[PDB]
């Protein structure tokens, strides 16, 4: 019922990319695929491969199966996938799939459910955590934190621990010429708020283990 | 190695109904019935559409269907909406047990609104000022068509370096936002008695304006 991909969001080229899927509320040893697909801007949808759960059998993308592993725990509910020799061709969100079916020698299969996916980069560049700012705010205010020089994606912003999400927006980072990323999430609030609501955003750069939570001061 | 190939854009009005076509080979969409259909909005996780051809899920509306003609399948979808504005993936097995997806059609839904951008500029914090730094950050959401330029102005002049600016990106609301980044020095924003951010979309321009006093 449910799909859940994880493993390390920055991979440095010639290294080897490895996620994990937790399956859970379906048993991974049931008669399904479980797929890699991975999607980027540059190369859309790609099935990268499959693992049959009642069985084990294995297909791969033939671009890429030269340096492919999947294989799945049944113990804990996990399929993996290993992907070797990394370059930043190999840089898109990972997805882990379900691969439902009737008879595939006649109808194939398809991916009904699908994990929330990974974000994988690939880069020789070193983890570097943000520095984050109060954005400081008629009717209505708009406040604040930019997060700025992060590498590598993604970074989250909620906001007073995810109590405010009503006229949040948490804008896509720009990547600079110095290979870092900024993004700015602000909450829209009435500005009669301003005095009886403290707002904190809750920035978190799970790439390099930091979360900060900034209180957006109304300056003076 | 051989591709699904699909128009890689596709334009059509709302409420009307589009085909997205998918070529492929005897080998897949020509070997079985076996032609699958996703959508695929920004940030979220591709959504199947259609199996086995011509099938839909529970909770794929009925204006979604399918078909498929020798090694040529096709996904037709009638009513357009805006929530319709996404990428469509085509895919299908492939006889040597692989699966091919093909490369993606963006769909744009043509005879919408116009929306012009809100534009939010924020001056370097004092924090960052501390840090002799000052970044002023332009905003801009709530715009569509997703296609904006924009300018930077010190003492009403253009700007010539230090802008980095993103590309338009869908909002939850099909509408499109961006961002823009002014990167100075505190003594280069002090240098100026005012900085401006200026958005040009479908012609028109919306500025404004911070000043370091």
């Amino acid at each position: 019922v449910q799909l859940q991909e994880s493993g390390p969001g920055l991979v440095k080229p010639s290294e080897t990319l490895s996620l994990t899927c937790a399956v859970s509320g379906g048993s991974i040893g049931d008669d399904y695929y479980w797929n890699w697909i991975r999607q980027s801007p540059g190369k859309g949808l790609e099935w990268i491969g499959s693992i049959y759960g009642s069985f084990g059998g294995t297909n791969f993308n033939p671009s890429l199966k030269n340096r492919v592993t999947i294989s799945m725990d049944t113990s804990n509910n996990q399929v993996s996938l290993k992907l070797n020799s990394v370059t930043a061709a190999d840089t898109a969100v990972y997805y882990c799939a379900r691969g439902s079916h009737s008879i595939v020698v006649l109808f194939g299969y398809y991916f009904d459910y699908w994990g929330q996916g990974v974000l994988v980069t690939v880069s020789s560049a070193s983890t570097k955590g943000p520095s984050v700012f109060p954005l400081a705010p008629e009717s209505t205010a708009a406040l604040g934190c930019l997060v700025k020089d992060y590498f590598p994606e993604p970074v989250t912003v909620s906001w007073n621990s995810g109590s405010l999400t009503s006229g949040v927006h948490t804008f896509p980072a720009v990547l600079q010429s110095s290979g870092l990323y900024s993004l700015s999430s602000v909450v829209t609030v009435p500005s009669s708020s301003l005095g009886t609501q403290t707002y904190v955003c809750n920035v978190n750069h799970k790439p390099s283990n930091t979360k900060v939570d900034k209180r957006v001061e109304i300056k003076t | 190695q051989s591709a699904l190939t699909q128009p890689p854009s596709v334009s059509k009005s709302l409420g009307q109904s589009v085909t997205i076509s998918c070529s492929g080979t005897t080998n897949d969409i020509g070997a079985y019935n076996g032609v699958s259909w996703y959508q695929h909005h920004s940030d979220t996780a591709p959504r199947l559409l259609i199996y086995e051809v011509n099938k839909r899920p529970s909770g794929v509306s009925d204006r979604f269907s399918g078909s498929k003609s020798g090694n040529t399948a096709s996904l037709t979808i009638s009513g357009l909406q805006a929530e319709d504005e996404a990428d469509y993936y085509c895919g299908s097995y492939r006889s040597g047990s692989t699966w091919v997806f093909g490369g993606g059609t963006r769909l744009t839904v043509l005879g919408q609104p116009k929306a012009s951008p809100t534009v939010t500029l924020f001056p370097p914090s004092s924090e960052e000022l501390q840090a002799n730094k000052a970044t002023l950050v332009c905003l801009i959401s709530d715009f569509y068509p997703g296609v904006v330029k924009v300018a930077w102005k010190a003492d009403g002049s253009a700007v010539n370096a230090g802008v980095e600016t993103t590309t338009p990106s869908k909002q939850s609301n099909n509408k499109y936002a961006a961002s823009s980044y002014l990167s100075l020095t505190s003594d280069q924003w002090k240098s100026h008695k005012s900085y401006s951010c200026q958005v040009t979309h479908e012609g028109s321009t919306v500025e404004k304006t911070v000043a370091p006093a």
